[PDB]
């Protein structure tokens, strides 16, 4: 009996162990690992989050081969 | 597309009716309808007693008797016939009015609308406003696009653009950048440019002076040819003149300037429904007219070019160095992240480019190509027909910057069992609320305003 | 500094900024309209005959050639400056560029380019009718000897002299550039620094090293021997070391082991006099001494090579000479009558050197060299030059850029070096392993990335592939410590570092022309020793940034050493690229001049197939958590 208003984020496996390591020093932010694909997420903190979300991948390449 | 028909049929028959009077419109619909409809029409066209049903299905054999029904869905959806089950059949007739109005047309009737246009002494030069309203009716995509130029100043055509508010930029800050609908702005140039706004003035169109055939009479009739005056002075309602004003505004029409004449036929009209060649200082020649280099090496590679096009090109990659007909502006992967910066996939890039800006890329259609089509089977390995090597790439990144998706609102959580999925969550899929219908889930989605059936029959399950 | 950096550097000359383009010149005149502020190459209305004009293009900047009209181009400092060569008429290039005033002529480009034909050709350092000498000879260089002081100063105002062009011959300027603005004779001391004093004092002076222009000696103990034969990639090179004057020499930039002595035969021939030559390793110069040495032109009898375990007759023949670097690049020596043979060659005025492959050399390492010969003429040969040592003075000021480049897509059009469609497998990641490597820490992450499940999957299916289509397999991986375990748990042999000799044989005898045992794996010292001629199905799987050049270069060997001149020759190259790691950004940094080269490379994420292979251990993913417990060990070690 709930609807807590929630962020599902759809996602991928290893993204998610990306986004619970955002949550991971950012928790609470991400609400329920759904599955592998999918991510209850933070309206206040959403693609803020994928925003550091984007900072992993912006980890991952910073691709300026400059 | 949006299939100006659509819009067409929403309305209902006394509406339709209403129009069918101007008898060139009948005739422009009638150029609309697919085919069999056109077919059909005819054979009605000229025989004054409603005929039966099977008769025309036996018109048609076999297969592509189902555009039949293509065919004789879209003229009951708009009705253009009536049925007549009187006897047992369905005997059937145009709307007699739509049919007079067509052949009174077809055959020298009374039509004065139609036939609005008073030729006069032609004082139409070619390249004169070629560009005069090809100038607006380009520096507009600009204003539209945000550029140098205040090719987009039309008030009430901002206003417009605002109302429709079509374009993905900040109205806040006043932008109406390439949204979706901006990206779509670039994608339909002519008949999609003309189209897909002409809708707006009918969107628009719906606080005073209705008077529909007054408004579409005014495009049709501007659709027939360049009559110029004798309707511009007279020969048009006042909502033909704010009509006029606004077509000129708009630029879709060829209406010079004192305010007391009638205005010259300008050729978007005739590109309004042409589907046919479209192209057109003194320096007016194409195809070269949009010219680029498409190639996988992430560039420009500009001879020719369309000054604002290129800068719409650009829309996707940096513009680093312009010169005179070239620029440096590497289109890379740093570069299309603009297109998603809008958001908008770089899809209907790949057939544009594989369509446009092949005129400075006509000996890379076979440098690449080599004709690559019969040779199909004869070789396991083709060879960049069409080059797919960046696409696949682009198609990389375009999961590859897109690799998310976002939902948000509430969340319902752990159902009961496989009803309010299999019962009221298929028909989630079944009245369009879901934000994600994950059977097992026991938990689904939607966007937090959209619930007026969400929060209703799981509580009923 | 002895050296300069200029000789890995393409890709310049790119004039154009917000507003380049003039009011365009070559707008009216359309036979021809490249990027002239970059130097870009673009053909024009009135002109598309292209083909003929590969060399016109040659002489400027990079092309596009899968470009249809025609490819790109460039601009290029130095680039002007190895055009010397030929030296034509300078403003007729601007004069070609005339037709090619595509936007206003860009004069000051075109000054650019007389500029950027300023120096080639125009070298100025004395040279003295059978001695050196301090002057200078063309415009671009010419106080690169007068007003100097170890070419100046150390330019000695001895007249003229062959015979007397010894006792200097500050050191021997015998390569000294373009010559004879009033040459003071040069000496016999002092252009070790030089070298470095050159660029030090800026001098883009062309050296210039002779023929038969230097008598301070009879000439000395070589002489012509020309019995070799050319391949359509050769003849350049050889009169590149020309010039005006006298002769000279430089560097060349290539795909080595083409008979690369070969050429070397020539000017060495060329020159009667005293030489030396150098390679890597005993691990890598045997594959020179006996297939590739013969064939050619030498007498039977004379070198000796030297490694004192290695060693040969030294204190023996008057004739040339060869060692590798290594040996005596460093303090290690072997055998002390080393330095019985340390002395004189060092201090031996060698008329020429021959260096090969230098490009792992570290000047950390590479400057014994410098310091160890100073040969009157220099051999510049390795694998790439743009590089991740990309300092300040690369080989250039002591021999000279890149001379010759290869060439790959269209003179191959004479022979066709193995026909590459490169692949690069897209697999993605499980965060099994990735969530602790969210915990790692120094590169002892990136074993980490090894653990992917992935790669079974695929392996074997590049396996079935190659044979499910019957063609065999060469591959590419690294980090043997479970590598190794990978080979054998793919069923194929096991190639590991720190090895003995013995076992090394049992890897090729009834192994090549055999058509069973047909899978093999790699090492990290092996790959330092020979490819198979056989099996071009090459197969990337394990690699490590800052490597991935000479890893890159590692791929070189298998396909430009082969020359058959088939057909169509339907060769392809295959890599592992696990998907959401680290590295592949990197990789396709490393990717970044993949079709650079025109080379091509096309990926595929997953192929139709790829799911075919039944017999991969770990089927399904409890042994590849089976995996994970062994995942942890190393990197529990770790």
């Amino acid at each position: 009996a709930r609807a807590r208003k929630g962020a599902l984020v759809q996602c991928d496996p290893s993204i998610k162990a990306l986004i619970l390591q955002i949550d991971a020093k950012m928790s609470d932010i991400v609400l329920e690992e759904l599955d592998d694909t999918h991510l209850l997420v933070n309206p206040s903190k959403v693609e803020f989050v994928k925003h550091e979300l984007n900072r992993l991948l912006s980890k991952n390449i910073y691709n300026p081969m400059d | 597309k949006h299939s100006v028909t659509q819009y067409l049929e929403e309305i209902p028959q006394q509406v339709q009716n209403r129009l069918y009077t101007s008898p060139a419109t009948c005739l422009a619909i009638y150029r609309i309808l697919p085919p069999l409809a056109k077919f059909f029409i005819m054979a009605m066209v000229f025989n004054e007693n409603e005929v039966p049903l099977l008769d025309l299905d036996k018109w048609v054999n076999s297969n592509g008797k189902l555009q039949f029904q293509n065919a004789i869905k879209s003229m009951k959806s708009l009705h253009l016939l009536i049925p007549n089950k009187s006897s047992g059949t369905l005997m059937i007739n145009l709307n007699p009015t739509f049919k007079i109005s067509l052949r009174n047309a077809l055959t020298g009737g009374e039509v004065q609308n139609s036939f609005g246009v008073v030729v006069e002494e032609n004082v139409v030069s070619l390249d004169l406003l070629d560009e005069y309203s090809a100038n607006k009716w380009e520096t507009i995509l600009h204003f539209m696009v945000g550029t140098p130029l205040a090719k987009i100043p039309s008030e009430k055509v901002l206003n417009l653009l605002k109302h429709s508010k079509l374009m993905e930029e900040v109205n806040s800050t006043g932008e109406f950048k390439i949204t979706n609908e901006g990206f779509q702005f670039l994608l339909q140039e002519i008949n999609s440019q003309l189209w897909t706004l002409l809708l707006q003035y009918l969107k628009m169109i719906e606080t005073s002076k209705m008077d529909l055939v007054d408004v579409l009479h005014f495009i049709f009739m501007l659709g027939a040819l360049e009559v110029g005056k004798a309707y511009k002075i007279d020969a048009l309602s006042e909502t033909q003149r704010i009509m006029l004003q606004d077509m000129r505004d708009y630029g879709l029409v060829f209406q010079k300037h004192s305010n007391d004449s009638i205005f010259y036929p300008t050729k978007l009209a005739l590109m309004l429904t042409s589907d046919t060649k479209t192209i057109r200082g003194l320096k007016n020649q194409d195809i070269p007219d949009g010219s680029l280099i498409v190639e996988t090496n992430f560039k420009i590679y500009s001879y020719s070019n369309s000054p604002l096009q290129i800068a719409v090109l650009s829309l996707f990659v940096h513009l680093k160095a312009r010169f005179v007909n070239m620029v440096l502006g590497q289109i890379t992967r740093e570069s299309i992240r603009r297109a998603l910066t809008n958001g908008i996939t770089a899809d209907q890039i790949i057939a544009y480019l594989e369509t446009h800006a092949h005129p400075q890329m006509r000996r890379l259609a076979e440098e690449k190509l080599e004709k690559k089509l019969e040779l199909d089977p004869n070789c396991k390995e083709p060879l960049q027909v069409l080059p797919p090597t960046v696409v696949d790439q682009i198609r990389l990144w375009q999961l590859e910057l897109d690799r998310v998706i976002t939902y948000e609102g509430s969340l319902y959580s752990d159902f009961e069992t496989s009803q309010e999925y299999n019962l009221l969550s298929k028909y989630a899929q079944d009245i369009g609320v879901l934000l994600w219908k994950d059977d097992k889930k026991k938990k689904f989605f939607i966007s937090k305003e959209g619930n007026s059936q969400v929060l209703d029959f799981a509580k009923r399950k | 500094p002895a050296d300069f950096v200029p000789d890995s550097v393409s890709g310049m000359f790119r004039s154009h900024d917000f507003s380049y383009l003039r009011l365009r010149p070559d707008h009216a005149s359309r036979p021809l309209w490249i990027s002239p502020s970059d130097g870009r190459i673009i053909l024009e209305s009135f002109s598309p005959l292209a083909e003929q004009a590969q060399d016109f293009l040659v002489t400027i900047a990079e092309p596009i050639s899968r470009p249809s009209h025609i490819h790109e181009y460039k601009i290029t400092a130095y680039s002007l400056y190895a055009a010397v060569s030929v030296g034509l008429e300078t403003d007729d290039i601007i004069s070609v560029l005339d037709r090619l005033s595509k936007v206003p002529v860009a004069e000051s480009i075109i000054n650019f380019i007389k500029g950027a034909t300023i120096s080639y050709g125009k070298v100025k350092l004395v040279i003295k009718h059978n001695r050196y000498f301090v002057e200078t000879t063309q415009a671009d260089i010419l106080q690169m000897l007068l007003n100097d002081s170890v070419i100046g100063p150390l330019r000695i105002d001895s007249d003229h002299q062959v015979q007397p062009p010894e006792d200097v011959l500050e050191r021997e300027e015998e390569d000294d550039d373009i010559d004879a603005v009033h040459s003071f004779e040069i000496a016999n001391e002092s252009v070790e620094v030089v070298k470095k004093r050159c660029q030090e004092i800026d001098y883009p002076v062309l050296e210039e090293y002779d023929f038969r222009n230097d008598h301070r000696n009879p000439d000395l103990d070589i002489d012509l021997k020309p019995s070799t034969q050319i391949r359509p990639y050769q003849e350049k090179s050889l009169s590149k070391m020309f010039g005006n004057g006298r002769a000279r020499s430089g560097i060349i930039v290539l795909p080595c082991g083409a008979g690369k002595t070969l050429v070397g035969i020539t000017a060495a021939c060329t020159i009667k006099k005293s030489v030396i030559v150098l390679c890597t390793s005993s691990v890598s110069v045997m594959q020179w001494r006996q297939q590739f040495l013969q064939w050619c032109t030498l007498q039977p009898e004379n070198c000796a090579v030297f490694t004192s375990d290695n060693k040969e007759m030294f204190q023996t023949e008057s004739g040339l000479v060869v060692s590798t670097y290594s040996m005596v690049a460093n303090t290690r020596n072997r055998s002390h009558d080393s330095q019985k043979v340390m002395d004189f060659l060092t201090g031996r005025e060698w008329g020429f050197i021959i260096l090969d492959e230098v490009h792992v050399v570290p000047a950390a390492m590479f400057r014994r060299v410098v310091s160890t010969i100073a040969a009157h003429a220099k051999l510049g040969l390795t694998a790439t030059l743009v590089r991740e040592d990309d300092k300040i003075g690369d080989l250039n000021f002591l021999i000279g850029p890149k001379l010759y480049e290869a060439n790959w897509m269209e003179l191959s059009q004479k022979g066709h070096i193995a026909n590459v469609q490169c692949a690069e497998v897209w697999c993605p990641m499980t965060a099994e392993f990735y969530q602790e490597y969210l915990r790692e820490t120094a590169r002892k992450r990136m074993l980490l990335y090894i653990m992917n499940p992935t790669k079974f999957q695929a392996c074997q299916f590049l396996i079935q592939y190659h044979e499910r289509r019957g063609d065999k397999i060469i591959v590419f991986s690294d980090n043997v410590y479970a590598l190794q375990e990978y080979a054998l748990k793919m069923g194929k042999p096991f190639i590991y570092g720190s090895t003995p000799q013995q076992e090394r044989m049992n890897i090729l005898q009834n192994f090549q022309y055999n058509d069973q045992i047909n899978t093999i794996f790699l090492s990290k010292v092996g790959d330092t020793s020979i490819d198979l001629p056989e099996a071009t199905c090459l197969i990337q799987i394990s690699s490590h940034y800052g490597s991935r050049r000479q890893e890159a270069q590692r791929l070189g060997r298998i396909l430009r050493a082969k020359r058959r001149n088939d057909e169509g020759f339907n060769a392809f190259f295959y890599s592992l690229v696990s998907k959401d790691t680290q590295e592949m950004y990197y990789s396709t940094k490393r990717q970044a001049f993949l079709v650079d080269q025109g080379y091509a490379f096309k990926v595929i994420t997953h192929l139709h197939g790829m799911e075919n292979i039944p017999n991969l251990a770990y089927a399904s993913p409890r042994e590849r958590r089976e995996l994970l417990q062994e995942v942890l060990l190393k990197n529990e070690e770790a």
